[PDB]
């Protein structure tokens, strides 16, 4: 109950009762762990845009990390470093781009590799976690290109050096389950397994077709690398999960998130980062609330928790507050992350109770995105 | 007012959110930072890309196809932020998708969003 | 009157009384069978058409006669667009004017002149008959009169309900009257969302009433040579075809090499494309844009020859705007514009899709 | 009644109905004119900013700029051009900064020139209008130097080239008299006339002490050009007039803006901008509220409005929200323009009345700087 | 919340902007960024120029300078954003002045505004304040 | 015991007898009436010191002995920084290491060794007395007790509120007694937000008790050689003072260079300045710091001289950090720092300020 800003105010003003010296200097961010949480700003399409890095635990913002229009954060699950593909102008939003990845020291944030991307390849979009994605390995990112046909970008981290495009089918995002490999999904209902090496045609391969023309497949899956467990919602709140672990797709049985008299009802999940995915937990988190069948990316104020094998609901949390964006800590008594781009707020609950916790407020103009690392 | 509520289009005033061709629009409408409906503000830069969605027009009774485009080199205007949904599919069905930023084709290669139009192009069929 | 000046060029558009050697009507060229469009091989394929003499190819590709009608007269517009007109260069400014050009074209219908059309109309009773209830005794007496009137006949009968009669699915479609498949769906979809709708659209928004699938602009869309076509010609292996600057009082060079922008309807019976019938197949026409778009090699080569596309005729005044769209079309979507393409073809035609498909 | 959003669905409506076609294209905004005012968004300090260029009769957004760090926005009085110099950093905030000045067209919006200024040589600081300035014939931009002393720097607009760095001393602003000579305020009380050729140390000439070191002169001074009319407020709201016309600086009769009785009831000058001058009405309009001696950048509910010649109060007028800058149309019947930083919204009002007649919104996050032309 | 009334200092919350030493801050205090009350966040530059002021401490009522000094190299931080003016001085007395970005010194020439640290530097009286 | 030690000090501070000739003693050089500084002109004037011998000069500039005694004993801090010790070099540890040196220095006092200085105190009868009552009988009959019990007075002397006794107005004003002066309070103000305070202050921050003016720490100010000096020293034309690095123990190439950060009380009477006395005025001293701030051709040049500064005697680690300040002192500036210097000296010396 007292704040970090208390606290402060209480140890500043006995350092000046004792007489006691301190050199004023550059703090180093506390070492990366389970319960920091990034929460990227997209910032309603700015031209600049913003990452707060937080301690979940505290709930304290421990740094940021400036960026570029629309870049894509990835997060190596091991703590070792995080990166963006970026994207700048030479006259604000105007003039020559340059499409860059900048990787960052996690604790002093400062960038160690700025790598340009030719050609300016990176796919502007609202932002989408899985259409830019690190390799297992920590080596690559993989980035979508949209333009002037589906292609995916391959970066060298450790050589700091773009590679090349891939050309893929007609199919979108990049689910990556090696050092080189990844999945993508696909117009046609299929995914699309992309096997790539330094020079050569990649090799294609896609799945059965694993859902219905109508049946809509959201654009923030949740997707665990560690696990190869790929979670799809569909608009009506139907789970596809969908196995890679085995390096090959594997289809699992479909939930339901909701049930039958809450779909005849109206509930429908909604919001951005509708779904997360606990892995040691093997738990599936959806946003959802009352809504018309078109107002999709609209907030929700329910999370509906499920065991993700059976289906069986677990939980149903009144958050109690229009959320947008969800995602948990991966570690023991997760921390359930509960983004609101209208509050600006990253409102922290613990995850088995759904009780609120504490709150990181003024996170920029329109935050959307949390990423976690899955350090265990 | 009601965010998940059925979206209700209204044929009499552009810069709302309910206007009822902005029934899939994602961004800002152009109207609000000089230009208008179907035109871009001066010194940004009109795709020819769009996408498209069936918005109901409760003028006439009729459905037409509303080809969003974006105009492009500048920073987000930040004046009649609006997202509507109707009838708009996931990144995979790319023309009735509207996170993408849509200023394909636009002059001098800009590429950062501004705005949005809501021009006609069709009765929807 | 209306009824009756139309029945009468349906008389003239089938008459071979109207060539030198009575051999060639319109409709010899412009075939009904065929979206009126010429049928028959020559030395460049169906690329250009053999004239009366039994000799003289053309430059140029037949266009159909369905749907010409709703072209408007050739105008510039007020953004300095020219707009409108018949012939690929808009060289004549409406059906009329027109029509009694491939009477006396040596490489066409080749009369020698007015004066030899109307001794022909005057050998039959029944178009004295015909002319004469109509523009009044004595008209095919006078060569001026005679063969004006005998092109405001053919206008009329092409302005006719049988030329352009909204039957084609598409139309069927847009009255509610059915569905398109799943594919042509996506194709029209495409089709009004990426750049052909820039060009192949009546309008620039809204919607039109008699849509035929055209602005009726000038475009160069940087065409290479059909060189087929142009050795059966003769015109050179030097000479350019100018497209619009050749319309006589056009004199702006940034028109060179555009031009107008055909109706899409009936396009799948209507091969081989483009003004001088370069691309046999449909889909290659299609394919050609992704020239402009994709950085695949592929998107370089024409693939009914193997070889590239070629360097355009004329190299400059591309539409390039419009053309370099950022975004190529894969074969899926390729596909899908095929389809809904031949949902353009009128109801009479149907049967000729089994064939192209 | 009808506003613009409802006017343009009839009209849309219409245009659909009669079959009217037209096409989509880039907009020309409004020829310029008196009613046309400018509105810098310093954004709190961010990194890009925006200007918005209104159209105050119809209290329509007709344009925007966007901006770099701090930029300096001038307006040539003419309409003739607009310009700025801005400051841009190859990633974000960081990195290699490019300091440039930007001319653009005042209907297309277009950038006519970018000239480069070497050595970074800008005055980085919340945004003061007149500390970049344009030599009354529009052909030489003038920007302040702070780092690593005083100076000012010469961009000649015509050749579209920097030509050099003057050399001041301990002074700050710079009003422009003629194509060779402006004047700045100096730390010893002094206003300084600095004169420059083409080549050599300037020919610098103090004025008298004008006011005592315990006198404080705001950073917001007015300055007409046009009238060669510098008007200084001080923090009690006393108003130091300067004539410049003659080419020398003569002192007008000091002037107080408010009563001893409102003095002493607390009332001062507050906010950014507090200041307008109306040439032609050689008139006066001050932002004033009951405050502290040092919350003098606080917003303001009033504007007092006094005759530059008498000092008589001519109108108090309750703004009806807090306002951080005053300008004034320079036309006939002027408008004022009351920008509230925290409503991010220009009150667009009679400045004759006082009363409110319009309002634009939505003007970025911290809007400060309102700039007209004087154009009459 | 009243903005005009004089500026009361408490010594009990160093992220609001009534804590005593920010009486002449502008912009954002670092303590909300991942700084702390006299130290700048990561991957920021701290300045060695400074603009200072004399703050009353209601806890000892004695008066400090405080010299304010800019971490830098960063776009404006958006959190804890206070203005205050104690004793502040318009330009041309920098030394108290605060809309300066007072960024001079910073590592790699870093020039943008992130947030502010508030240490003290020593006791005070000024004849201004 | 501490009056009766540092009255010893006291004694032996102005006793020639430790000199080889009996012609000097700490207070020629160290002069009571000059802040504890040489007032008396040789070779290269003021800039360094003459020995015993009357022809042997040093190659430093002789400091002040006041508030010398609030120096740390040297040491390395957790950041790695040295600070504190005595001498330029900080090559003492602290007064009572540094105390024998000039003793026994042949450019100095020149004393041959620790017995020839017991045989001197012996000499004395007041000194058998003082020195047996506070270390015992005997004490003069050895050498290494005599002399180390000389240092300890010496030092124990110098730790007096006669060398530190914090009546400057400075310290006045800080105690609410006086003002400054508009000029010395900007000067004051200008010390504390320019990068002078980075160095010439005790404390990052808070507030010192005893402020001397000194964080304690080495810096490398890149100074040119004291030509005249240097001449004069007869170290050698091709010699380098590489300051810190020159203590022993010390093998940090990054100390070379480095002298330690002067207390500035007193430091308008204490000319000429700087480790080697190259500049005579206190505004030269001031001035300097402009050559890496201003872009102006008159910060190159050493307005003593007309001429440039000279290439620094040290070129690495120079202290660019701190000295590149982005930030050039104006003339004013000059002034306001000059004055609020000046009120840094202490009250018995502020006759000498003229
Ligand atoms: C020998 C073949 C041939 C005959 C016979 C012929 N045409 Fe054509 N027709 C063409 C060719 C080739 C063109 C395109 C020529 C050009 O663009 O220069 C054409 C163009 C036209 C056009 C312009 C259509 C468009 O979209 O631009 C019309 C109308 C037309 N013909 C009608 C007629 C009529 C009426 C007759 C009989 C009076 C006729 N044609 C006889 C080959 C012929
Ligand atoms: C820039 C204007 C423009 C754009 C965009 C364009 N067209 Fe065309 N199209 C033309 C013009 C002009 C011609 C005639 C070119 C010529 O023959 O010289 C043409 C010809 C065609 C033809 C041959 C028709 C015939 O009767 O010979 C087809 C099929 C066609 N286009 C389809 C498309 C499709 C599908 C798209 C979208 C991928 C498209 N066009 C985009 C201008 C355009
Ligand atoms: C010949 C002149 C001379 C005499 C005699 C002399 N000194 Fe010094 N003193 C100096 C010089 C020169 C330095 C600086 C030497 C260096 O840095 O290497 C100095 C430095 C010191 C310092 C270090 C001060 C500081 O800030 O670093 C102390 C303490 C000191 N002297 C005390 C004494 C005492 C005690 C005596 C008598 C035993 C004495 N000095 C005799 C010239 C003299
Ligand atoms: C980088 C740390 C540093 C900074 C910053 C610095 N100084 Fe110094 N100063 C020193 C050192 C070290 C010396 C002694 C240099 C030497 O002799 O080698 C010194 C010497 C001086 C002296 C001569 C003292 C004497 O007894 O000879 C004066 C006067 C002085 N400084 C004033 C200033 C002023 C005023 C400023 C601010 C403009 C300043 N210094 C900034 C480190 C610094
Ligand atoms: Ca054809
Ligand atoms: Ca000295
Ligand atoms: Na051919
Ligand atoms: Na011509
Ligand atoms: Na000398
Ligand atoms: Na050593």
């Amino acid at each position: 109950q007292e704040t970090q800003g208390q606290a402060a105010a209480r140890a500043a003003a006995a350092d000046l009762a004792a007489g006691q010296d301190d050199e004023p200097r550059i703090l180093e961010a506390p070492a990366p762990d389970a319960r920091r949480v990034y929460v990227n700003d997209p910032a309603h399409f700015a031209a600049v845009t913003q990452q707060f890095v937080i301690d979940g635990e505290a709930g304290r913002v421990i740094g940021m990390i400036d960026g570029g229009f629309l870049p894509n954060p990835v997060v190596a699950d091991d703590g070792s470093f995080i990166a963006h593909a970026s994207t700048v102008f030479s006259r604000i939003a105007r003039g020559e781009r340059t499409d860059y990845v900048e990787v960052f020291d996690p604790v002093t944030l400062l960038p160690t590799a700025d790598i340009e991307l030719p050609d300016a390849p990176r796919f502007l979009v609202g932002t989408y976690p899985w259409m830019t994605s690190l390799t297992p390995d920590g080596k690559t990112l993989l980035f979508y290109q949209f333009s002037p046909a589906p292609a995916v970008g391959v970066v060298d981290l450790e050589g700091k050096a773009f590679k090349r495009m891939l050309d893929v089918p007609d199919c979108y995002h990049i689910f990556p389950t090696a050092p080189d490999t990844f999945f993508m999904h696909c117009r046609d209902g299929s995914l699309a397994k992309v096997a790539f090496g330094t020079e050569g045609t990649p090799e294609i391969t896609h799945t059965e077709v694993f859902h219905p023309e109508d049946e809509f497949l959201i654009n923030h899956p949740a997707y665990s690398q560690k696990a190869g467990r790929l979670v799809w919602p569909t608009y009506t709140g139907k789970i596809h999960q969908i196995d890679l672990s085995s390096g090959d797709a594997k289809f699992l049985p479909a939930v339901e998130a909701l049930t039958e008299a809450e779909r005849a009802d109206g509930w429908r999940p909604g919001g951005w980062q509708q779904v997360a995915y606990h892995r040691a937990l093997d738990r599936i988190y959806l946003l959802v609330d009352q809504r018309d069948e078109w107002r999709h990316k609209t907030a929700s104020r329910f999370v509906v928790v499920l065991d993700a094998k059976t289906g069986e609901r677990l939980a149903k949390f009144e958050m109690g507050h229009e959320i947008d964006s969800i995602n948990v800590s991966q570690d023991e008594k997760p921390l359930l992350y509960a983004l609101s781009t209208g509050d600006k707020t990253l409102y922290i609950h613990d995850a088995e109770s759904g009780e609120e916790l504490r709150s990181v407020n003024q996170l920029g103009h329109g935050p959307q995105v949390i990423t976690t690392a899955d350090m265990g | 007012t009601d965010p998940r509520a059925k979206w209700v289009p209204q044929d009499n005033d552009i810069q709302a959110c309910d206007y009822w061709r902005h029934c899939s629009i994602d961004g800002n409408i152009c109207d609000c930072s000089g230009g208008s409906l179907t035109n871009c503000p001066p010194g940004t830069k009109l795709a020819t890309a769009s996408w498209v969605a069936s918005c109901y027009n409760p003028t006439d009774g009729q459905s037409y196809l509303i080809a969003y485009r974006d105009c492009c080199g500048y920073n987000v205007s930040g004046r009649c932020p609006c997202l509507n949904t109707e009838g708009e599919l996931p990144v995979y069905r790319p023309e009735f998708a509207n996170d993408i930023i849509w200023c394909f084709g636009a002059e001098d290669d800009a590429m950062t969003y501004h705005c949005t139009i809501s021009p006609i192009v069709g009765k929807a069929s | 009157a209306d009824d009756a000046l139309a029945a009468l060029g349906a008389q003239l558009f089938v008459d071979p009384a109207l060539s030198r050697n009575a051999t060639q009507s319109c409709a010899t060229c412009h075939d009904p069978a065929r979206a009126f469009t010429d049928p028959r091989e020559g030395k460049a394929g169906l690329a250009v058409s053999v004239g009366d003499d039994g000799q003289s190819h053309g430059d140029r590709n037949t266009p159909t006669l369905g749907y010409a009608a709703l072209v408007p007269a050739f105008h510039r517009d007020a953004n300095g667009k020219y707009k409108g007109g018949q012939f690929w260069d808009g060289r004549a400014d409406d059906l009329k004017q027109q029509a009694g050009q491939p009477m006396l074209n040596p490489v066409q219908m080749a009369m020698p002149d007015r004066a030899a059309v109307a001794a022909r109309l005057r050998d039959d009773p029944a178009y004295r008959t015909g002319f004469e209830a109509l523009f009044g005794k004595g008209v095919l007496d006078d060569p001026e009169r005679a063969f004006d009137a005998a092109a405001e006949a053919l206008a009329a009968y092409q302005a006719t309900g049988e030329f352009s009669p909204f039957d084609s699915k598409y139309d069927r479609v847009m009255r509610g009257e059915e569905k398109f498949t799943p594919l042509e769906e996506f194709g029209y979809t495409v089709f009004i969302t990426w750049n052909c709708r820039l060009c192949h659209m009546q309008r620039k928004q809204g919607v039109a009433e008699r849509e035929t699938f055209t602005n009726f602009e000038y475009h160069n869309i940087g065409l290479p040579v059909n060189e087929t076509a142009r050795e059966a010609s003769g015109l050179g292996a030097d000479h350019v075809d100018h497209g619009l600057l050749a319309r006589p009082g056009i004199e702006d060079p940034a028109q060179s090499g555009r031009f107008k922008v055909p109706s899409l309807r009936n396009v799948a019976v209507t091969g081989p494309y483009m003004h001088n019938g370069v691309f046999t197949d449909l889909r290659t026409a299609i394919l050609f844009y992704n020239k402009y778009t994709s950085r695949r090699p592929e998107a370089k080569i024409n693939p009914e020859t193997g070889a590239p596309w070629g360097e355009p005729e004329v190299a400059r005044n591309l539409s390039l705007a419009e053309l370099q769209s950022g975004l190529m079309l894969d074969d899926g979507r390729v596909d899908a514009l095929v389809a809904f393409l031949e949902t353009l073809t009128d109801r009479r035609y149907e049967p000729l899709l089994e064939e192209s498909r």
